[PDB]
RNA sequence: AAACACAAA
RNA sequence: AAACCAUAGUUAUGACGAUUGCUCUUUCCCGUGCUGGAUCGAGUAACCCAAUGGAGCUUACUAUUCUUGGUCCAUGGAUU
RNA sequence: AAUCCAUGACCAAAGAAUCGUCACAAAUCGAAGCUUACAAAAUGGAGUAAAAUUUUGUUUACUCAGUAAUAUGCUUUGGGUUGAAAGUCUCCCACCAAUUCGUAUGCGGAAAACGUAAUGAGAUUUAAAAAAAUUGUUUAAAUCAACUCAUUAAGGAGGAUGCCC
């Protein structure tokens, strides 16, 4: 990998780092797609990596669902994130958090987004270069169904 | 029997010629400052007359009589300039020469001519000019935003 | 045994293996060796092998029409099988004097 | 121990299997480009308005790169779904010398999680 | 994909600086080239070989690919490759090429005299062997000299843009091309372009029928013009870095 | 062009 | 409103380069001979061309404008 | 009369094969294919390293599927296809214990203006060729060869004759 590059412009990252492409992801992907202070809600940001436990995962997003308080009227939405194979074991902890949730007679809203990396490596010959990408998938999970944030983009599920 | 028919696709290119405006480096940017438009002073009759007489003048007398046996201009406007130059299977050659060997028109200076499709029948030459035009759109909506 | 790289099998085809010598050719052909154009190359000089190398023959011999490439139906020797340590495989036509290269494997039947 | 995995309940009726792609482990990408194109120019004759991307497992990576291109390089609205995919195992059971292949064959459930990707026109 | 390397530059000798002008023209000029559609440029710079070459490094190349070039390079994406051709006339002030040959990727050489082929054929590292085919030919071309020097691997070059200027040196430049393709056996022939304004630009078709028509087989057209002038590259970037 | 016909020639 | 389907498929089946083999002629060797071997050379034919698939029949081809096998109460020369 | 040599006439068979190359996230003079979605890492995977926590539990930083996939690439063949693609020739390309060619008829064959076998005869004086298709000549007319028409139903058993015996 020679360069990264997001929206036409080159950014300093690393695809085998995990840290530091989770924390680009959570500070500027974000923000460039939903807006936090036009509105009243919470919203609780999450990166999946494939070495982490299902079942930890599990046990922390059914608790990040349930964080503010709700006497003020906010409205919980937790943000999950991940890029590249992790997405396997993002969807897979998803999914067993709504098998899980669901049992209750209750009901879980999803919006999803894709976008792309866009990275360069050094093509078989030396005059080649090509050019892969690198999927990105953001969900938004909340259990009300309206929500002020500008979800235009997203894909209701 | 069946007459062996060739039909050649050609574009007129506009270089943009002026040393004394910056330009913008980009794709559409380009791709737009080349494909302008053809000017009102043009129709089959004065590029295939034109045509003729680079034939003439490049090849010379005989190389005129074999390839003026079947040199048509079957499809052309002005709006888009492209152009379906028919042909023998044996000539092709000729005619792509005497394309590329063209320098100008009569009153109309400052262009090159680009064999882009050759093939030996109309569908497939109608195929490639459709996809071609899809192709161009898609950097044009790239480069709008 | 099905095929790696250019070539097209045929029935009555003969089944040679690949000797020690030029053993680190095919397996290159096999990773990739392109031009400085950019597209694949194989038109260079092929290591022809010995007499004494020919260990099966392909019965059933079309182009695979699944996958994309020439499948070859053959029976090998199973002292032959276990001679190599790998699962490289020469094939050839009976009218065509050159040798492609492919893998084969296992069919219980 | 010896277990085998056979596919996935496939119901489809006429035209829902005309208009989608399975995107397996060894699918190449530029015949997915390939197939995604003829399927996106079928689709209006076949009188669908979307084009279905199926895959699972390991092709999950390279179903979400497919979407990801035609996501900007043709400029077309995409939508990802995340299924529930239940695939039944044959497992052999412990209970003279007999083949490996003709035991006890016993179904086992396992569910694993898939992205669906429709492409608009 | 595609190789020119025949782009001359605006500027003959090292005492007259560039102008603007002469700038704007060459981004004109490959910009008309990426647009009819090239993958490779490799721009040519004019030379005299009793010019007095400057005791610097840092200096030889009046190109300075990446401040000037190297926007264009990320934006319409292609590439830029240095070139200089020796213009030698007589074995008199030379003698040096270990310094012309790390800062320049590919060395050319143009004869114009029956000494300057020997010299060319015995004691040049050079890549591509270039005629005046717009005036006359120095003497006369044989296969003697140009056997011994394809044979090692230099190629003779042909520029079709200089047919494309006037209309009486097109006769000599016929009668030179059909001559070179006589004696080389057509072997080692490269096409370059040497147009230096945007209206003497073509494709591929018109310029592979042109070379057909003058001579050369269909094959050895395609051939030649993408895996020779590409190892040609690979061998000046091979010999500018190791 | 090919291909068709209780045609037409 | 589709039934759209060819190990060519709808006026397409291109461009040259290289190798072996095939027929005659001017050469040298072992054993006479041997789809025995190597140089100096010429030629690779014609009818003619698919438009949904298969079978039968008839009609066009092969003179330095490639070839092959057999027959002849056809003639020409020689021996018994 | 036997054999050999050379020419001419007539019948019959087949239509040499192999390799490489041709710009454009698409191309070529064209075509087809690389889609029964999984690496048992979903019975809420397997472990290592640090802090704190009286073990659990929790937050960070990593390993494992490696025969791993490799970004408009990649493999294949295309005008006589088990010789005529040519031809204003014939026929099959739903069925019918039956007004539906219920046709056990020399043999093969679903059918065919279809192939072939044994014998006898024939030439506008003939069953029919001369004064539906096809073909420049377009069967024969000393003998041979070629065309046309007229008869010969399948299988088992007994006797006679001829051959090795
Ligand atoms: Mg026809
Ligand atoms: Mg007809
Ligand atoms: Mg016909």
């Amino acid at each position: 990998i020679n360069g990264v590059y997001y929206n036409e412009i080159s950014r300093d990252l690393d695809i085998s780092s995990s840290t530091q492409c989770l924390r680009f992801l959570k500070e500027t992907v974000i923000p460039s797609l939903a807006n936090n202070g036009n509105n009243s809600t919470s919203i609780q940001y999450h990166g999946i990596s494939k070495n982490d436990n299902i079942k930890k995962s599990v046990n922390k997003l059914d608790k990040q669902i349930n964080m503010a308080d709700r006497s003020l009227g906010l409205q919980q939405v937790v943000c999950i994130f991940s890029y590249g194979p992790h997405i396997q074991k993002m969807l897979s902890i998803l999914e067993i958090f709504k098998k899980g949730y669901i049992k209750n007679n209750k009901k879980i809203y999803q919006w999803n987004k894709l976008t792309s990396f866009d990275i360069k490596r050094e093509g078989r010959n030396e005059l080649q270069e090509e050019r892969l990408k690198v999927p990105i998938l953001v969900t938004l999970v909340s259990d009300s169904e309206i929500i002020d944030l500008n979800l235009h983009s997203f894909t209701k599920q | 029997v069946r007459l062996k028919s060739r039909y050649i696709l050609f574009e007129i290119i506009f270089p943009p010629t002026d040393t004394n405006v910056e330009e913008s480096v980009s794709k559409a940017d380009i791709l737009l400052s080349h494909h302008r438009a053809s000017p009102a002073d043009v129709s089959i009759k004065s590029i295939l007359q034109e045509i003729r007489r680079s034939l003439s003048l490049n090849l010379g007398d005989y190389g005129s009589a074999k390839c003026n046996s079947l040199l048509q201009l079957k499809y052309f406007s002005n709006k888009t300039s492209t152009g379906i130059i028919r042909c023998h299977r044996e000539d092709c050659d000729l005619v792509i020469m005497a394309l590329m060997l063209m320098s100008k028109i009569g009153d109309v200076d400052g262009l090159i001519v680009n064999p882009v499709k050759v093939s030996g029948t109309i569908k497939k030459i109608e195929q490639f000019a459709m996809r071609r035009n899809s192709k161009i759109l898609n950097i044009i909506k790239c480069s709008q935003s | 045994c099905t095929l790696l790289e250019r070539g097209h099998p045929k029935d009555n085809a003969r089944i040679y293996q690949v000797p020690e010598k030029d053993l680190e050719h095919w397996l290159q052909l096999a990773k990739g060796v392109y031009r400085p154009n950019g597209r694949k190359d194989h038109d260079l000089k092929i290591p022809l092998p010995e007499v004494h190398d020919l260990i099966g023959f392909i019965t059933s011999g079309t182009y695979h029409l699944n996958c994309g490439n020439g499948m070859g139906i053959g029976f090998i020797d199973h002292h032959a099988a276990i001679r190599q340590p790998t699962r490289y495989v020469l094939i050839r036509n009976v009218g065509t004097n050159t040798y492609r290269l492919g893998e084969w494997s296992k069919i219980s039947v | 121990k010896r277990v085998t995995k056979h596919p996935s309940l496939k119901t489809l009726t006429h035209k829902q299997i005309h208009t989608t792609i399975f995107v397996k482990s060894t699918t190449p990408y530029v015949s997915a480009l390939k197939r995604i194109n003829k399927f996106l120019d079928s689709v209006h004759k076949q009188g669908s308005s979307y084009v279905a991307v199926l895959g699972m497992g390991k092709a999950v990576e390279k179903t979400l790169a497919l979407g990801c291109h035609f996501q900007d390089q043709k400029n077309k609205k995409i939508e990802v779904y995340t299924k529930t995919i239940e695939v039944l195992d044959e497992v052999i059971t412990e209970g003279s010398d007999v083949e490996d292949d003709d035991k006890e064959t016993q179904l086992k459930k396992r569910a694993v999680s898939g992205v669906e990707l429709r492409i608009y026109v | 994909m595609l190789v020119d390397l025949n782009v001359p530059w605006p500027q003959n000798s090292y005492a007259d600086k560039v102008t603007s002008q002469a700038v704007n023209n060459l981004i004109k000029t490959l910009s008309t080239l990426h647009m009819l559609g090239y993958t490779h440029i490799a721009i040519n710079f004019t030379v005299n070989h009793s010019e007095k070459f400057p005791n610097d490094v840092k200096l030889l190349n009046p190109i300075d690919i990446k401040r000037r070039f190297g926007e264009l390079m990320d934006r319409t994406g292609l590439k830029l490759y240095s070139r200089i051709t020796l213009i030698i006339d007589d074995p008199s002030k030379g003698q040096s090429l270990s310094k012309i040959s790390q800062a320049f990727d590919i060395v050319a050489a143009l004869p114009i005299s029956e000494k300057g082929l020997t010299l060319s054929t015995t004691n040049l590292d050079i890549d591509l062997l270039t005629f005046q085919y717009g005036s006359r030919l120095p003497t006369f071309l044989k296969h003697k000299s140009i056997c011994s020097c394809v044979n090692r691997g230099v190629k003779l070059e042909i520029v079709y843009g200089y047919a494309l200027r006037d209309v009486q040196a097109r006769r000599q430049f016929v009668s030179n091309v059909r001559s070179v393709i006589r004696s080389s056996r057509s072997r080692g022939i490269v096409i370059g372009s040497g147009a230096m304004s945007p209206l003497e630009c073509r494709n591929i078709l018109g310029v592979t029928s042109l070379i057909k028509n003058l001579g050369l087989p269909s094959d050895r057209c395609s051939k030649a013009m993408g895996d020779l002038a590409s190892l040609v590259l690979l061998n000046g970037r091979l010999r500018n870095k190791s």
